[PDB]
This record gives C-alpha cells, structure tokens and sequence, in this order.
RNA sequence: CCAGCCCUAGAACAGGGCACA
C-alpha cells in the first residue's frame, strides 16, 4: 500500500536519491539541458523549479544561500543560479523548466529517456510538438463555428 | 467613598516605532493531504461560529492555561484544571491540547479540546513560549518543572513584549525515559543534556540524524495563499 | 490499560499498601471478558504474597478525551464485599468514576481529591 | 486499413482547444441550468405515501470526517456526503426490471465528454445532460417514481433518519492473509525460519486437496461494501452537504450511494419525509442553510452547562 | 545586506583530480601547521 | 474512445479521472 505517495524510491536510499537528484539538479543549472532517466528527470523537475523560487528569493536571503550552498555541488554554480537564471526568470511564476521524452536509449537496457531543459537557454531548441495549423479542415470548421458563435453576439 | 484613579498607557508611536503582527492559531491551518478545501472551509465557518461565543485565547506551547469544564457528578456544575501546555495537536473542529500538573505528587496530563461545549471558560494565567514547541519531555522531567500553583493569579502582560520565549533549561530523572529525547528527529533545546547525557552517548544519539531532510525543499508545505484566505474569512466572519 | 503482570501503586492508607516487600504488587488477573483493565475495573493482585482484590484508579495508557492520564498505574485495595480496606485516598481520583456511584460508594467516601 | 489511435486534442490547433473548451463548459451550464425547475415543465403525478413504499437514493461525495457534539456531552464522528450532481437518468419499468419494484437509475458528479464512448455520449445527448462518472440503481416503489431528467438534492434526506452508505471500499491490493484474513503469525525469533507471516496447514492430509473456500492471500479492499444504519445529524442545504453518522466505506473524494436504512427497525420511518423527493420549487419558501438534529449541539449554543 | 558566497575551492572527498590536489593541499597544509621540525620531517617521509 | 499524463487503482494486465481551476 502506497497511498499518498510523492516521492519515489532511488539509488540506495533516501539520502541516496536525495544525492542523486542533487547531481542532476547541479548537472542541470551547469548545462541548461541535460538527459536522463524518465523518472529520474520527473523527479528532478519540481526540485528543479523549486530551486529557481529559492534563487528569486534574493541573494541576500541565508536561507536560499545555504540551499544552494547544499543543492550546487559545484560552487561556481551559485553566482549563476543567483545572476543569471534567477533575474531571468522575473515575470514567470511556475514556467522555469520543459521536459520531454526522447526515445529509449540506444543501450541494451532500453531505458525510458526524458530531457530537462531550463527555459529561455542559448542552446538549439527541441524540435518540440507543434499543433495543426488554422488551415486544417477541422480547424477551419471549428475558426466557422467560432466566427458564427462571435457574429450571434 | 473615594475612588483612585486608572493608569492610562503612555505608547509614544514617535520616539518608539513598534508595529503589530498576526497570530492565526495552528487549528485551522488545514493539513497536507488532497482534501477538498469545501470542508475546510465548512469546518473553518463552524469554529468561527463557536468561537463568537466561547472566547477562545491566544496560548503557545509552554503557556500555563485554567480550562472550566461542565461536570455533572461534581459538588459544584463546574470544574477548574491550571496547567501547562504540552502541545496543541489536531486541525478544525477536533483540535486539542495537553494540559500537565502535579497535584500533591502525581502528575496528571488532561487532553482537552477547544472546541467541546462542554468547556465553559478559558483563561491563559501565563502567556509564555518556551524553547520547543512540543515539551513533552516534562513527564521525565523533573517534577518541579510540572508543579504549578492552582491558585495562582494571572499575570497580565503588554502587548510590546511579543510573548517572551522562556529559556529554561530542564533537569531529567534518570535514564531509561519515555522517549530517546537525545536523538535528532525530537530536535529538543530545552532539556540541560550536558548533565544527564554522555560525550559517547551524545555521538550514539548523533547516528540518525538526517542532515538532508533540512534542504531537501519539496517536503515543506507553503500555506501563505491558505493563511490569507483564512485571515480574510476570519474578517469577514467578525465584521458580519 | 493495566493486565496481567502489571506492578501497580497502592495508593489508599492501608498496611498491605505501606509496608514495604522485596515483590512489588503485581496484577494476578483482570476481571473484564478483555485482559485489558481501565479506569473503575475489579482487578487481583498478589500484594506481599498473598491475593486481594482492588479497583483501578489511574493508568499511564491514553483514554476518551477531557479524561485525566496519571504518571502511575494507581489501584486502590478493596475486599471480597465491594468495600475499600483504606481509610482514605491522598492522590487525585478521576470524576468520572461518580458516575457509578451504585457500586463505589464507599470507594469514593474515602477519596478526598477529585481530577 | 490500419487507423491509428487519436483523442480530442491531436487535430486541434492552439486556438480551438480553448474555444472548445469553452464551448463544452457553456453548454454543460446551460443544460444543467435548463433542468432546474422540474416541477413545472412536465413533472409526473406525485402519488400519496404508503405504509410499503420505498424512496429513490443519492450519489454523493466523501468529503471528510467532522466531530460533532450532543446535547448530553457525547461526541460522534460524522462524515460529509456532498451531492454535486444527481440526476435520474432512466427508468426501468417493474415488470420489465425486477417485477416486485421498479428501478430508477441515478448519476453522479460531472465528467468530460472528451472522455466517454459513443454510446454513453448518444444517451446523455438523447437525456439533455452532461456524462456523470458513478451511475446507480435504486429499487424504488411504483408510486415513488420520478421522471427522468430530474435533480435531486440533500434535503431528499432530513436531520433525524437512518441510511445506507454504499461505496467501493479502500483497496489495499494483494494483501497478505495476516492483513486480509487476520491470521495470527508464527512466533518472531525462538528458531523459526522463512514462515514469520504464512498461513501455515492449508488443509487436511485425508482430504487430498484444498476447499474452496480457504482462506488465501489475495485481492483486499477493493470491493463494494455497504454500511448500515448510518444515522443523519445535519444537512447544510447550501452547499448540499450530508452529515451521515460513523464511518462510511471508501476513501475520500469518491463517489457514495447513499438510501433509506433498509433494517426491519426503520421501515416506516419515510411517512415524514418528503415521498417522491425533495422538491425546492413546490415550496416556494427557501430551507434554512442548516437543519440540525433535535440533540446536537449546533456552533451557536449557550455553551451548554449541567443543572 | 551584502552576499556571502562560499568559496569556489574544488571539493573534498571526490574522485575528480582537484578533490585529489585539493587533498594534496590539505598534507602540505598539515605539515605547514606542524610544530617541531621531527613531527616536520616524519609527516614528510612517513609514506614509503 | 482509449495514444499519452495523474490516481486514495494496481505485481503485469486491468480500473477511475484529464473543461471550469
Ligand atoms: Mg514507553
Ligand atoms: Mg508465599
Ligand atoms: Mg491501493
Ligand atoms: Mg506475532
Ligand atoms: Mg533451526
Ligand atoms: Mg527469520
Ligand atoms: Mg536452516
Ligand atoms: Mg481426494
Ligand atoms: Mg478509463
């Protein structure tokens, strides 16, 4: 029975998920982009995101400072997470991060394969998933449905 | 037949700059789980309701509180309990607290709950903090720390000294106690280790901490928006 | 909650309750259809090396709430008729056993503190 | 002709989606609002109460569970029962269903259209509502009939009756036999080896075999259970919330079928409650927003004090 | 009211080749806080 | 209708949700 549960299990433990995520969120503020496992990378978003509220807090704060202190193992990382993607992200409340499923890996496991990415990088954007233009037959059925429903207000 | 005169308050805003803050009591912020906040909020209307007519004080753990309760089997219909406050536990209409005393040797722990009509009047004799927001290590404690004075009069205090947290650093009775109050997951400031406890026994003790759950950031639970939603039907429940 | 085996407090004047013994009293048996006893519950003890009957007054274990929990499994001695061997009881009594009156009269015309 | 699987949202643009969206949220408003006054369209004869008469039940939610007070000092657990939207969908006829009583059907709360098969989508289109997610059957008397189409609220039930809770219990997956049939285990340490939670002997040398009936591990909890003799201390009609007393099987947030106690000791306990259902619009006088038993202690009292 | 940044040193107790060199400092450092030029000369020729 | 994503549903398969927000 695992009613309620958030957090999955990882690596040896929880202090052992809490390294393993805590090298992939510092992986992540390095690079801007990184893959991992699906599930790994699912748990690694929220911590992600929560890590950027900590950075917006201000660098002033002794709180987000010792986060960060903690999380970035690589302590070069900080005055990143501090000037760089905290001022960038200003105007977003909870947008910081995209994730996407890649194919499975090309090794003999087969591992589900997901990507992180921190929005608004210098990097070639993923071909993400665009929608159906306007111009499709249904699309337009629905534009005239809307258009009717518009002139009958 | 004379009278003598009242003392009024001499607050000078200008040479002092002091401002007020908020006190929400811990009964209704609601718990992490996905319940529908409908029943929260129905929860949060009755209690509302009960308090506008039981006056139900500000009190922190560690303050000395004297609850009337209704007996029907005593001499009198009404009953008096003095003690101090070991912890507050519980979320809405069934939220309690542990009220502790030694009377003539035997200490005696009540559990009342705040809002059973059987309760007929609350008094906080004493609002005070402490240096853990759970002392529940008064039953090892010694038993000077748990015997209060039933007949004890209030103590009125001014707004300006914001609840003085009391620093008091308690004396145990020998080990084996309740609980491993030495080990880390209890978080304890208010018991005087360093004359009870070993240097080894403090490193044994210091074997399951947890030191990532401090940082570990997705399991606190952020209730500013739940908070202010409650303050503005609190408000609008008194202006109504 | 006070079973077999419990060593318990005595806490009525009586002389199998001061006098001191290298056994403390212990519970011989509970008198419910459960091997739990509560608060207002006939129980047997072996007190000094010999069996008696007492009422329980007092456990460490929580109950209902609004309900006093003491720091001692406290019993108070009684006979074979209903009736208390001590003259009177110094440590506090929970009110509710005034609710059984019927058959604690005499237990609770020797209690002086009522909690 | 190998065709591919789709949904709603794989040929929409980023424009349609919310037009879409709002679209079905408009016209689920509007027929939900249209149902409103069933009293006065079409409504089929109300018949009189009778001594055998059986009333029609609820869906509702589990919101939680509540303290509540007595007038005597005692205190219950209640738990809220929320009727978002029921509605009766169908009718079976008596003959055609059980012939003894007839069978009226009940929905639930509302779900997303983009989300159902085409013939639940047909019939919900041919009703002139919304799909709802837990649809039920009540065996209901001939003259206790109501028409399909219709609403139906918490003060169907009044402060001071008895009811059954029926509801899919809290399912705990494939349990043990010590957590699913309570058998006591094999001593922890004095020698025994790999056997701490087995059911041990599962049947007799002679016998040869096992019978049917022994008790294995297996599936627990997810199963429907009914709870008996619930009884009703409080109904806020504003937000059509029931207090049911106890405890009521299944997890929070789920949907409940709620009915009249069917025990022998509360038969002919409907001759005071309203008999085809609870109709807002015939009285034409609103409810109070909430109707209490005559021994709870209601959030504003004298703080009741013994004599 | 100003910045506290830890320090950008190399960690400690990894296996990359700074941790190494930043061990390295850490026996030099010791010797350098070594007081009689013996406890000097033994931390310097104890390994083999 | 069941691609995917959640689940107080579950070993796998199954089952309930994904428009209000
Ligand atoms: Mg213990
Ligand atoms: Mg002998
Ligand atoms: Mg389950
Ligand atoms: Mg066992
Ligand atoms: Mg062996
Ligand atoms: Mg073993
Ligand atoms: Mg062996
Ligand atoms: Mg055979
Ligand atoms: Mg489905």
């Amino acid at each position: 029975i695992s009613h309620g549960r958030v957090f999955r299990r990882l690596g040896l433990g929880p202090e052992s998920r809490i390294h393993l995520l805590q090298n992939l969120l510092t992986g992540l503020v390095r690079h801007e982009r990184i893959e991992a496992s699906w599930a790994r990378v699912d748990e690694l978003r929220g911590y992600a995101e929560k890590l950027i509220d900590y950075g917006k807090l201000g660098d002033t704060n002794e709180r987000a400072m010792r986060m960060a202190d903690f999380w970035l193992t690589e302590k070069d990382l900080i005055p990143k997470l501090f000037q760089v993607l905290a001022p960038r992200f200003q105007g977003q409340n909870g947008g910081y991060t995209r994730m996407l499923q890649i194919p499975n890996r090309n090794e003999q496991d087969r591992a589900k394969m997901a990507v992180i990415e921190y929005k608004g990088n210098c990097l070639p954007p993923l071909p993400l998933p665009r929608r159906d233009s306007n111009l499709t037959l249904l699309n337009q059925l629905l534009q005239g449905l809307r258009q009717d429903q518009e002139a009958s207000s | 037949a004379f009278q003598p005169p009242p003392k009024p308050v001499i607050v000078d805003k200008r040479r002092p700059q002091r401002p007020e803050t908020r006190f929400l009591s811990p009964e209704f912020i609601p718990p992490r789980g996905r319940t529908n906040p409908l029943k929260f909020q129905i929860e949060r209307k009755d209690m509302l309701e009960r308090r506008k007519i039981l006056h139900i004080p500000e009190f922190y753990v560690g303050s000395i509180l004297r609850v009337t309760t209704a007996d029907p089997y005593a001499s009198a219909k009404t009953s008096q309990f003095l003690g101090i406050c070991i912890q507050r536990s519980g979320s809405g209409l069934g939220a309690t607290f542990i009220l502790r005393n030694t009377i003539e040797g035997q200490g005696v722990e009540i559990c009342f709950e705040l809002y059973n009509p059987r309760i007929q009047e609350i008094q906080v004799v004493k609002l005070e903090k402490r240096l853990d927001n759970s002392l529940l290590y008064l039953r090892d404690a010694l038993p000077e720390y748990s015997t209060f004075d039933v007949n004890m009069k209030p103590i009125t205090q001014e707004f300006n000294q914001e609840v003085p947290v009391n620093q008091l650093k308690v004396k145990m009775k020998p080990k084996p106690w309740s609980k491993r109050w030495e080990r880390p997951k209890f978080n304890i400031k208010g018991i005087r280790f360093d004359l009870c406890l070993t240097e080894e026994q403090m490193r044994e003790a210091q074997k399951w901490s947890q030191p990532w759950l401090e940082f570990d950031m997705m399991r606190e639970y952020d209730t500013s928006k739940i908070e202010a939603a409650i303050w503005d039907e609190i408000e609008a429940s008194k202006n109504s | 909650a006070i079973q077999k085996m419990t060593r318990v407090r005595v806490v009525d004047n009586s002389a199998l309750g001061t006098t001191p013994y290298h056994r403390p009293p212990r519970c011989i048996h509970v008198y419910n259809k459960t091997g739990v006893g509560k608060v207002g519950d006939r129980i047997l003890l072996a007190i000094r090396g010999q069996k008696k009957k007492a009422l329980i007054v007092g456990h460490r274990m929580p109950g209902p709430r609004m309900t006093p929990r003491f720091d001692s499994n406290n019993v108070v001695l009684l006979e074979d008729n209903g009736n208390p061997v001590g003259t009177r009881i110094k440590t506090p009594i929970p009110s509710s056993l005034r609710q059984r009156e019927g058959e604690f009269s005499k237990v609770l015309a020797i209690a002086q503190n009522f909690v | 002709h190998g065709k591919s699987v789709t949904w709603w949202d794989e040929h929409l643009s980023e424009e349609n989606v919310p037009f879409v969206k709002q679209l079905v949220s408009d016209e689920n408003k509007a027929q939900l609002a249209s149902k409103l006054c069933p009293l006065k369209d079409e409504p089929w004869p109300i018949h009189p109460w009778e001594p055998g008469s059986s009333r029609v039940g609820l869906i509702a939610l589990k919101l939680g569970m509540m303290p509540l007070w007595t007038k005597d000092g005692q205190k219950h657990v209640v738990t809220l029962l929320q009727v978002q939207d029921c509605h009766v969908l169908k009718y079976t006829p008596k003959e055609n269903h059980n012939g003894r009583m007839a069978a009226l059907t009940v929905g639930g709360k509302t779900v997303s259209h983009f989300h159902k098969s085409a013939s639940i989508l047909e019939f919900y289109q041919e009703l002139g509502l919304p799909p709802k997610q837990k649809v039920k059957i009540f065996n209901v008397t001939e003259n206790a009939v109501i028409k399909p189409g219709t609403p139906l609220y918490a003060a169907h039930f009044r402060p001071g009756q008895y009811v059954d809770v029926t509801a899919k219990t809290i399912g705990k997956g494939f349990q043990g036999v010590m957590r699913r049939w309570g058998f006591k285990g094999q001593p922890a340490t004095h020698g025994q080896t790999k056997t701490h939670r087995r059911p041990g002997a599962i049947s007799t040398g002679d016998v040869a075999r096992v019978w049917p009936g022994t008790k294995m591990p297996g599936q627990l909890g997810n199963i429907d259970r009914t709870a008996f003799g619930l009884k009703v201390w409080r109904i806020n009609t504003k937000h059509n919330i029931i207090y049911v007393n106890g405890s009521v099987p299944g997890h929070k947030n789920c949907l409940v079928k709620i009915k009249d106690s069917k025990l022998p000791a509360y038969k002919d306990f409907c001759k005071n409650l309203p008999f085809p259902t609870y109709f807002p619009d015939g009285d034409e006088e609103a409810l109070p927003e909430d109707l209490y038993d005559e021994n709870v202690c209601q959030p504003g009292a004298p703080s009741i004090t013994f004599t | 009211p100003v910045a506290r940044y830890p320090p950008i040193v190399a960690s400690l107790t990894a296996k990359s080749k700074a941790a190494r060199q930043r061990r390295v400092e850490q026996w030099q450092a010791t010797v350098h806080a070594a007081k009689s030029v013996d406890e000097k000369l033994r931390i310097l020729t104890k390994m083999q």
